[PDB]
């Protein structure tokens, strides 16, 4: 998986470059995984220039004109012939009517037998078509325009006919070969490639991963022009916006051909094909390829202070007319005579390229793709973010990005246009009026406010400056099942990114975010001038009362305003049609802003759900092709949560005016509460809501509000498919559900009750985040809680049965409660079924953070589960190594499931090797797309010591896995962990979601042994409240979809699904097993057994029962006992066995997957809305196998480690004697050392060996994740250049990286390491002889490193150690750095000041003699081990170097170090001094 | 970050000294001062999923406030110091705070989350303080519902249930009439419960408030022989039978025929009526100043009988009961979700 190109700059051509490109593809092959069989090709292809020599030599019956005056087509046909010749005639007719002369047709010979079975079965026919050029076509640009017109017309005719054929490419400078072929198979299949007549200038390539096991020849790229990497998270809003602008595109170059080319994009096409179509249209429109690429993929232009004014104006102008296309991507396009290469606005993929004395640029994903002469290599650079690697074959030079960008910016007076044409809407300060309705209570009840909602969501926002937190994630029944009337918002659940893309962070990565919003009407995109930018622009989506009134009162003729009453009486269809009529009438009149107002609403007129109204208006406008001419502002009372806000922006609303919330704040301030002033309160609320919207955006990964605005990132749960298609087209829904009539009835009921309200003047208490008697039902009610506790403490079975009955029946809690047994089968005696000891081995405790829990509770859980024989778990907070030895009494506190979270806090050689299985926390049920925060107050020394950080320092866990940028990286990490612990099983933790079946299939291909699907009902230590309530989906849908997709693809017999989340009863366990579960996880229930009372205050760290609090005073109140947990598990097992007797099932694998025994209960039909659900999706059993038998064969064998290193090093490791060896390593060898490190750690442990016991040498390019998990005492001399993730999870030892021996240029100035290095390491040394990549030392926690320059975001989340940069530094350095030191060398002090992020770092100059001596010793070792000229010169000029050095240290780290040093000097013990300093700091 | 539950120790209000408690027939306790009330309210920790509000039969004993008082909400308001809002929230659900606060035995105190090995928060005392301060400031005024539809319900029985039903129906807008045998409305609250617990001035004030609402009580109507059920049904659409439960079981044991043996209810009613009439100068009650007093049957009735005898200055009093003496702390077969059975040592 990846890309590649081998281009000759000066333009000279030979077959050698094509052969080298094929070799490059073959080498790149290793990154991908295995599908059904290794022979199948997941997708690959190659691109070249037109081979006129070969064509003239081979065709022999075409009078081929000169080089530039004809084009070559490539068409894929089915196996049949009648449709083939019909399409051939029709294409000839198209060409003839367009006026070009068809030269002829040709058939490409192919070797079918050289291909796997599936691709042989799907093998399509290939014919190349030659196009002529008329004398009128003077310019090749016009020729390409006509060819594009012909291709689009042919595609339109084909889709109208319904046939199945595809144009691979139709251009005069590019011909593309592709298919479901492995690279070793492509050359054999396309026998044309074997001829020695091809002469090309460049040769682009690409290999796909095929997340699903059912790809098609058409989908696989290289596409027509460009090769694409990663995924685009804005591909629904993208298509909607593009279709909207489609009807309004107008230009002169295409003339009337826009009518022919009306469909400009393939709706069914994938992200790469859609991007290629849009890019090709834009570049044919009359823009340069570089210009359109910059337009489509802009740099961060807002919030960035390192950009030139011309560039900032350029991007401000283009963002006003075209939205950005966010997501991990590495574009590499072509236009025949020019080439380019780009990374996304965040640079989430690697791209390292070479240059030689013969002008052979080698741009590829990794470094060692092909063998190159180190005596000829000239540059080893990296394509940094926001830098255009552009090549021009005719000129034969690498044109510099700086000058390309400068001249593009200066081509027009964008700065003057922005300065002049912007519209000012300065509000009048004397027009103030604090609005009041005098019906505040009535309106609040109508819109669904509650006193709980107010006092727990509005005041805390102002008090804390942020959204309030929580714990014990939502367990209330879905809105569709809840009997109480619920607003339409609850039916929509947010989404997030699991695989193929990371969840980007916001607070630390603020430079990438962009919250600029444009209001008005866009102009002519193809010929834009000043009317695209004569528009209003906002900083935040939310608005204040004064701002909203100013917008409404603006009377400028170009920017008009209209108010549309979004209300209805009886017929929702009539209301929506009337609203459409007002909208279209206003557009015809010429308005540009629409105001959807819920005001003026009385007992006879009720409000449409604002989400539904906005979605309907947006869809109608997009369909009629007028959305670009208007701006939809929304003023709805029911807008007070970040969830509601984000839903409105995502589904179309231009701005929100929470007038009801503002009036509520006015009332509270008048009463006396919330003493802060009204204006300050309004501003704080707006800022907090904008921050929440940014957080919700960061959850998914869309970093631009403009992109998210079009993007529809919600998944309706309980809305009918017909309604979704009508109004929410593109949204994903599984069960269908309620209808428009039901929604109208619900709204009318709520409105009528609220406007009746003739008994009291108070708001009924809410029950969303707390339980109040008579309110919304919750899974854990006090009845269930104390019944369970009493039964567990008494060991009585009748009480437990009563608890199960109460928990299950009497209400509708979850989807699984709608399933019932047929009841007509053959019961079997309880003594004939599998036993409880066999039952209990398939249970888990779920991840339990040591910081969140107390030591007593955690050890009780571990002891109980280990005694029972299941598999306990350890949270992301690591674990004290003292728990790896059983106690004298026989207790075993060791955790069988070691979790590898984003923090990588306790990851170490010992911590990983002493385990039984490994999980990868891709996400949790509550806060999937978010990280965490553990401030100084809550981080105690007894937690910091375990987590390997300084006491009393606020730790930050980044949301994404910085080692996971795609499924390929996920597979690489899985292989790394398997190599680290060969004797363990790898696991992944997912969350139910749309497409989770596809993600599970991709993971299974990535060779993850166990997949865990966790519903959003699961708990959490801390998370934002809206993330608690409106994130994820119930695990039932996720498990059903994953099982169906896996067993359809054929990989269900290679993985072991699991389940967790509110598994409170053996009925729930049986439901999960029938749905396809194998092992289960119980986390919330064991806490209740231990003594938790579901108080929902874990985040507060003030547990009254002392179950989730670190305070010793509260810990003294603990009363738990492992016997209670054992009794709970035994009772669950016995109840499950009783149901097994009832159902007549003999064994687990025998029952599993037998969903035919499930039918809907009559209670669902009785329910007034739950009866409208479609359950056939879950009740469906395709043929296949339904149990794990195969061993999930890994590729641990044949690795360089086992082959060469270990066989001569067993004696050294066992005898503790020194040994030296030299090895040749190529890029295929991935890890190269983790196995030896694991062996050393297992044999000895944390202590390791004496310094420099094993001295491994290496040569040539290294593989990805080289030298990961290396323990202390090892030393890896790598005399070459490496790939990403160097020294991942280091736990001691040295790593010396020096450029090749034949390389004589500035190795200290040429990059020698990949993006991320030393991620999550704990202690060690390093000496890198060159620049590093983006995000260097992401989570260094004790490793001292020496580098000559680093990329961007370097030293992001350090918590210790030190860094010594001998050169420049990228922007946003030390972003969130909460600990450690960074002696960054620099010359331009002020430029360094500007580059660094000033939030949480303090700068100094070296004055301490000990610091100076430490730096001197580090540089001395660096020179002694590397022979670096920069280091030698610095040692020589030490006198100037000490002055020129710059030191960086966080405030809290500095203060804590000073305090602990003062205490130690005073002469107090280490523990007492640490405690006293922590108390003083966090009083 | 509330920390009152561990940084504060539960206290009690200013009670009149026991040695002078036996002389004046008045309330034997007073509400908290402002600072003390704030400190006590601060103890409650914004308890999620509160166990002080379950209000359901558990193991044969009640637990949690059955009328579903918004206990966390108005405890938080009491701590914050806004009292009118707390009164409004209390009156949202409860209708007779002045009786519930100073009569109810407070199962909410016995059963809540904070009662795990620690003294519970004084829900009863906070409620009493809130209502007493509200009445003193005179924020409580008759609602006088404007809407009214001609109807007729004839609630029977002046007890707390009858009064609550009458108030709710009057707020709804249906005219009601309360038929009572005793001279004064209230039922048990007037005669059964002693003056000590419930000074009758508060009861009379609440009944006057209900009359101002328009309940229009009618006294001395036993609605039995006096008025026939058929005529009652014909003259009134519905009838809410809050008839009460006043029949007391008797001990079928020989020797219970001689004069002197009396019923607790009759004796308490006679004493309370005599006091309310002429400060027990009418000499139409049962006197025990120079005689021994024995009460059979433990519970609230026995406690009230002992207190009344003590105030009448009986020479000796002994309380008898079959149930074994309760333990001094929670036992194995008793848990905090259930009402405790620990030694209480209440008044009297
Ligand atoms: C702390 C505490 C202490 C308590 N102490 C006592 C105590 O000492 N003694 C005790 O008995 N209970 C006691 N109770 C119980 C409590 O008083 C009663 O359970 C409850 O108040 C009676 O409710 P009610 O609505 O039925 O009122 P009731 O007074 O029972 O309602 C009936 C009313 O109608 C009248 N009536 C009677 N017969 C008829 C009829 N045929 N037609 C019409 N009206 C009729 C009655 O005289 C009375 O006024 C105590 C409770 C608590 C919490
Ligand atoms: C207090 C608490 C803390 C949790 N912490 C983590 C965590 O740190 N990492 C994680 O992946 N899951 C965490 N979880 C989720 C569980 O480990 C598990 O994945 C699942 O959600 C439990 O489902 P259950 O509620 O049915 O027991 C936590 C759950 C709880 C209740
Ligand atoms: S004291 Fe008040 S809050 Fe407590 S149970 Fe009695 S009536 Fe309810
Ligand atoms: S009384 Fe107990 S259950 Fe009720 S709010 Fe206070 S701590 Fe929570
Ligand atoms: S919800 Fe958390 S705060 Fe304690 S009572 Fe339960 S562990």
């Amino acid at each position: 998986c990846g890309i590649g190109l081998y281009a000759h700059l000066k333009g000279k051509q030979t077959h050698d470059i094509v052969k080298q490109g094929l070799k490059m593809l073959c080498q790149l092959d290793h990154r991908g995984g295995q599908g059904s069989d290794p022979d199948t090709g997941d997708g690959a292809g190659l691109l070249v220039q037109i081979p006129d020599a070969f064509f003239r030599k081979e065709c022999k019956n075409i009078n081929l004109p000169e080089k530039e005056r004809y084009g070559v087509g490539m068409v894929f046909f089915s196996q049949k012939e009648d449709e083939r010749k019909k399409i051939e005639k029709q294409i000839n007719a198209l060409i003839e009517q367009e006026g070009q002369v068809v030269l002829g047709w040709r058939t490409v010979p192919v070797n079918v037998g050289k291909i796997g079975t599936v691709a042989q079965k799907s093998c399509p026919f290939v014919r190349q078509v030659f196009i002529g050029a008329s004398s009128d076509l003077k310019d090749n640009l016009s020729f390409e325009r006509k060819l594009y017109v012909i291709r689009k017309q042919a595609e339109n005719w084909g889709v109208t006919e319904g046939l199945d054929f595809y144009f691979a490419s139709l251009s005069s400078q590019t011909i593309v070969y592709k298919g479901l072929l492995t690279p070793e198979q492509v050359d054999a299949f396309y026998s044309d490639l074997q001829d020695e007549a091809f002469v090309s200038a460049f040769a682009l390539v690409h290999s796909r991963f095929s997340t699903n096991t059912f790809p098609t020849w058409e989908r696989a790229h290289p596409n027509r022009y460009l090769v694409h990497n990663g995924e685009i998270n804005t591909l629904r809003g993208n298509i909607n916006w593009m279709r909207a602008r489609e009807q309004q595109f107008v230009s002169e170059s295409f003339g009337e051909d826009l009518n022919k080319i009306l469909p400009i994009l393939n709706a069914d096409g994938s992200d790469s094909s859609i991007l290629d179509n849009a890019f090709e249209f834009f570049v044919m429109a009359g823009r340069k390829p570089a210009h359109t690429a910059m337009m489509l993929i802009p740099e961060p232009w807002t919030e960035n202070t390192h950009m030139s004014k011309e560039k900032r104006a350029f991007y401000e102008y283009h963002s006003s007319l075209m939205e950005p296309w966010d997501g991990p991507t590495a574009i590499s396009f072509t236009d025949g005579k020019q080439i380019g290469a780009i990374l996304d606005r965040n640079g989430l993929r690697p791209a390292r390229y070479y240059v030689t004395k013969d002008d052979y640029i080698i741009f590829s994903s990794e470094v060692g793709v092909i063998e190159v002469e180190q005596e000829n290599v000239l540059y080893k650079n990296r394509l940094e973010p926001g830098k255009m690697l552009l090549i021009d074959l005719e000129e034969g030079r690498i044109i510099s990005d700086e000058e390309v960008k400068t001249q593009i910016a200066t081509e027009y007076p964008y700065q003057k246009w922005l300065e002049e044409e912007l519209v000012q809407v300065n509000p009048d300060p004397e027009s103030r009026e604090e609005e009041q309705f005098s019906d505040l209570l009535t309106r609040q009840k109508a819109f669904g406010y509650t006193y709980e909602d107010i006092q727990k969501y509005l005041i805390p926002v102002i008090k804390e400056g942020k959204d309030p937190l929580g714990s014990m994630g939502n367990d209330a029944p879905l809105a569709v099942l809840s009997d109480r009337a619920q607003s339409l918002f609850n039916y929509f659940k947010q989404l997030f990114a699991q695989v193929t893309n990371p969840p980007i962070d916001a607070i630390r990565e603020q430079l990438v975010t962009s919250t600029m919003t444009w209001l008005g009407a866009e102009g002519d995109l193809l010929h834009p001038s000043e009317r695209n930018v004569r528009r209003i622009k906002l900083y935040t989506p939310v608005l204040s009362n004064e701002q909203f009134y100013a917008l409404k009162t603006i009377v400028h003729p170009d920017l008009k305003s209209q108010k549309i009453d979004v209300l209805f009486s009886e017929d929702l269809e009539r209301g929506l049609k009337d609203m459409f009529t007002q909208a279209e009438k206003a557009i015809s009149q010429g308005v540009s802003l629409l105001i959807l107002s819920d005001k003026k609403m009385n007992e006879r007129l009720t409000p449409i759900p604002p989400l539904l109204a906005v979605s309907a208006l947006h869809q109608h406008l997009i369909r009629k092709g007028l959305r670009t001419k208007v701006s939809i502002i929304v003023e709805s009372g029911e807008a007070r949560e970040v969830h509601h806000f984000a839903a409105l922006i995502g589904y179309g609303a231009d701005a929100i005016n929470p007038y009801l919330a503002y009036a509520t704040y006015k009332q509270e301030i008048d009463e006396g509460r919330l003493d802060i002033s009204y204006e300050e309160a309004v501003s704080k609320y707006g800022k907090s809501i904008t921050e929440g919207v940014v957080k919700v955006m960061s959850k998914m990964g869309i970093s631009t509000v403009q992109s998210y605005r079009g993007a529809q990132i919600f998944e309706a749960v309980g809305i009918s498919r017909d309604v979704i298609d009508r109004y929410f087209s593109g949204t994903a829904s599984q069960l269908g559900g309620i209808d428009l009539q039901t929604i109208a009835e619900e709204a009318q009921r709520r409105h009528r009750e609220a406007y009746q309200d003739d008994y009291s003047k108070t708001l009924e208490p809410g029950s969303d985040f707390q339980w109040r008697n008579g309110g919304e039902h919750h899974a854990f009610n006090p009845k269930t809680i104390h019944t369970l506790q009493w039964a567990c403490r008494r060991n009585d079975y009748n009480l437990f049965k009563q608890y199960t009955k109460a928990a299950d029946e009497e209400r509708i809690g979850f989807l699984r409660n709608l399933f019932a047994f047929d009841g007509n089968r053959k019961p079997l005696k309880l003594e004939e079924v599998e036993s409880a000891e066999s039952i209990v081995k398939r249970f888990k405790t779920g991840a339990m953070s040591f910081g969140s829990l107390s030591k007593e509770a955690h050890e009780a859980l571990a002891i109980a589960m280990n005694r029972l024989g299941g598999k306990s778990n350890s949270g992301e907070g690591g674990e004290d190594p003292k728990r790896f030895v059983p106690d004298e009494n026989g207790d075993d506190r060791r955790s069988a499931i070691k979790q590898i979270a984003s923090g990588r806090f306790g990851v170490k050689s010992h911590y990983l090797v002493n385990a039984d299985e490994l999980q990868i926390k891709m996400a949790q049920g509550a806060k999937p797309g978010e990280g965490g925060q553990l401030p100084g107050n809550k981080v105690y020394p007894w937690v910091a010591d375990v987590r390997g950080s300084t006491p009393g320092v606020g730790l930050i866990s980044p949301p994404p896995h910085h080692d996971i940028y795609s499924i390929e990286d996920l597979a690489q990490l899985i292989h790394d962990l398997k190599n680290a612990n060969r004797d363990a099983r790898i696991s992944v933790k997912l969350v139910s979601k749309a497409g989770v079946g596809t993600i599970a299939a991709g993971v299974a291909k990535a060779t993850a042994d166990v997949i865990v699907i966790s519903g959003y009902d699961g708990g959490t230590g801390a998370s934002p409240k809206t993330s608690i309530k409106h994130t994820g989906l119930p695990w039932e849908l996720g498990l059903a979809e994953a099982h169906q997709t896996l067993m359809l693809n054929g990989l269900r017999d290679r993985v072991v699904l699991e389940t967790d989340g509110k598994l409170m009863t053996g009925r729930d366990v049986v439901m999960a097993a029938l749905l396809g579960a194998e092992e289960f996880g119980f986390a919330t229930a064991p806490l209740v057994v231990l003594g938790c009372v579901m108080m929902r205050a874990c985040h507060l760290d003030t547990c009254p029962v002392g179950v989730a609090t670190q305070n010793p005073e509260l810990r003294k109140k603990f009363m738990g006992d492992p016997d209670h947990i054992v009794n709970y598990m035994l009772f669950i097992a016995e109840e499950v066995r009783e149901y097994m007797a009832a159902l007549g099932f003999k064994t687990f694998d025998e029952m599993i997957g037998r969903t035919d025994v499930l039918h809907v209960s009559e209670r669902a039909k009785e329910h007034w809305k739950a009866s409208q659900l479609d359950l056939s999706t879950l009740l469906y059993q395709p043929e296949g196998v339904r149990t794990f038998q195969s061993p999930q064969n890994h590729k641990i064998d044949q690795s360089l480690d086992i082959t060469t290193i270990l066989p001569a090093v067993q004696e050294a490791i066992e005898s503790g004697k020194e040994a030296d060896i030299s090895i040749e390593i190529n890029n295929t060898n991935r890890v190269a050392g983790t196995i030896t490190g694991s062996e050393i750690s297992k044999r000895y442990g944390e202590e390791g060996l004496p310094e420099d016991t094993i001295k491994l040498h290496f040569t040539g390019s290294a593989g990805q994740s080289f030298g990961a998990f290396v323990p202390k005492g090892m030393t890896l001399y790598l005399d070459g250049d490496s790939n990403d993730y160097v020294g991942k999870g280091l736990s001691g030892g040295k790593i010396i990286v020096k450029s090749s021996e034949g390389f004589n240029s500035a190795s200290d100035d040429n990059v020698i390491i990949g993006n991320v290095a030393f991620y999550g390491a704990t202690s060690g040394e390093a000496y890198i002889n060159g620049r590093a990549g983006e995000r260097f030392a992401v989570r260094n926690s004790g490793v001292n490193v020496v580098v000559e320059g680093i990329g961007d975001h370097g030293c992001e989340y350090m918590t210790g150690g030190s860094v010594v940069v001998l050169g420049d530094v990228g922007k946003n350095f030390a972003a969130g750095m909460s600990g450690g030191i960074a002696y960054v060398l620099t010359e331009d002090v002020k430029a360094f000041k500007r580059k660094c992020n000033l939030e949480m770092i303090l700068f100094e100059s070296l004055e301490d003699e000990k610091e100076i001596q430490q730096i001197k010793a580090m540089l001395e070792r660096h020179t002694a081990y590397t022979n670096s000229q920069k280091a030698e010169d610095l040692l020589d000029q030490w006198e100037d170097s000490v002055k020129k050095f710059v030191k960086v240290i966080p405030k809290n780290y500095k203060q804590m170090l000073a305090s602990i040093e003062e205490q130690k000097a005073a002469g107090l013990s280490d523990e007492e001094a640490i405690m006293f300093a922590f108390e003083a700091n966090t009083k | 970050k509330p920390t009152g539950f561990m940084e504060i120790k539960r206290e009690k209000p200013a009670e009149r000294d026991p040695l002078t408690r036996l002389k004046d027939w008045k309330e034997y306790s007073a509400p908290f001062s402002e600072e003390a009330s704030k400190r006590q309210g601060a103890r409650c920790m914004d308890c999620g999923t509160p166990f002080c509000q379950i209000g359901a039969d558990i193991n044969g004993f009640t637990s949690g406030c059955p009328i579903y008082n918004l206990i966390p909400e108005w405890n938080g308001l009491v701590y914050r110091g806004r009292w009118k809002e707390a009164l409004e929230r209390l009156l949202k659900t409860n209708n007779f705070p002045e009786f519930t606060g100073r009569v109810c035995p407070a199962p909410c105190e016995g059963s809540c989350t904070l009662a795990i090995s620690d003294p519970a928060v004084s829900i009863k005392n906070i409620e009493r303080t809130i209502i007493d301060k509200g009445f003193e400031n005179g924020w409580i005024q008759p609602r006088i519902p404007k809407k009214r539809t001609g109807k007729k319900v004839a609630i029977v029985g002046s007890g707390p249930a009858g009064l609550a039903s009458a108030d709710q129906l009057n707020q709804a807008g249906h005219s009601v009439t309360v038929f009572e045998r005793a001279d004064r409305a209230g039922g048990l609250l007037t005669y059964g419960i002693p003056n000590m617990k419930l000074e009758k001035g508060i009861v009379e004030r609440r009944i006057k408030l209900l009359t101002q609402e328009g309940i229009d009580f009618v006294t001395n109507t036993e609605i039995g022989v006096d008025i026939t059920a058929d005529e009652l049904k014909e003259q009134f659409d519905a009838v809410i039978l809050c008839t009460g439960a006043q029949k007391q079981r008797d001990l079928l044991i020989e020797g219970r025929d001689s004069k002197g043996v009396h019923y607790a209810m009759d004796y308490l009613t006679l004493a309370t009526k005599s006091y309310l009439d002429s400060n027990f100068k009418d000499k139409q009650f049962i006197d025990a100043k120079g005689k021994d007093v024995i009460v059979i049957g433990g519970g609230d009735t026995g406690a009230d009988c002992v207190a009344t005898a003590l105030r009448q200055k009986a020479k000796s009093v002994h309380q008898f009961g079959k149930h074994p003496k309760l333990p001094p702390a929670r036992t194995n077969d008793n848990m905090w979700p259930e009402q405790p059975h620990v030694f209480t040592l209440e008044y009297a």
